[PDB]
């Protein structure tokens, strides 16, 4: 029997860890919700 | 048990000790998931019961107690906030400019941030703290690195 803790707000922190790229991708979604990538 | 608005860990004693199998959002009176994580199961909230009101696999979304309520969209432009929640780590906001999902159906948000499965749920804002979306379910790249979707139902 799986449980809900709280774990924080839901808010725009200011100077926070500013990360990752912005890729571009070609992706098909089958009927299981699974994506994969179209090459 | 508690209804109050914010993010939370969900969590199972199925296996050893407690163990985090994703993140969710409450708003509205509605906890906000994503279906890979409960798989429609119900959940705990102090004495309270929280039972499935709405899901769909293929969406890989799941609301309790009430209809989807989320209905913020990324710009297309703007940078956002994974309020990522970690297995055993403190919630923390992590920005980023999204990348991009090219389906026939048509183009998503994506997020390139490499996270535990168990981070599965856990929130993407703009920049006025409005969820637009889930972090979990998207696809693994060249690199051997995880993108997540922007995954956003649609509210009535
Ligand atoms: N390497 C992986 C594999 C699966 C993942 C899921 Cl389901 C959610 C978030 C990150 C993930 N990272």
């Amino acid at each position: 029997d799986m449980y809900i803790e709280r774990a924080g707000d839901i808010t725009w922190e200011k100077d926070a860890e500013v990360t990752g790229n912005s890729p571009r991708l070609d992706v098909a979604l089958d009927e299981s919700g699974d994506f994969s990538l179209v090459e | 048990g508690e209804t109050t608005d914010g993010v939370y860990r969900v969590m199972t004693r199925r296996l050893l000790g407690s163990t985090q199998v994703g993140v969710g959002v409450m708003q509205e009176g509605v906890f906000h998931t994503m279906w890979h994580v409960t798989k429609g199961a119900a959940l705990r909230s102090g004495e309270g019961r929280l039972d499935p009101y709405w899901g769909d696999v293929k969406q890989d979304l799941v609301s309790y107690c009430g209809p989807w309520k989320l209905d913020a969209a990324w710009d297309g432009l703007s940078e956002v906030q994974l309020l990522a929640v970690p297995p055993g780590e403190r919630a923390k906001n992590i920005q980023t400019l999204p990348g991009i999902f090219k389906t026939k159906d048509g183009d998503i948000g994506a997020v390139a941030l490499d996270y535990p499965a168990g981070t599965s749920g856990s929130p993407i804002l703009d920049k006025c703290g409005r969820v637009i979306g889930l972090y979990g379910n998207g696809v693994v790249i060249k690199n051997g690195s995880y993108v997540s979707a922007i995954t956003q139902g649609k509210r009535e």
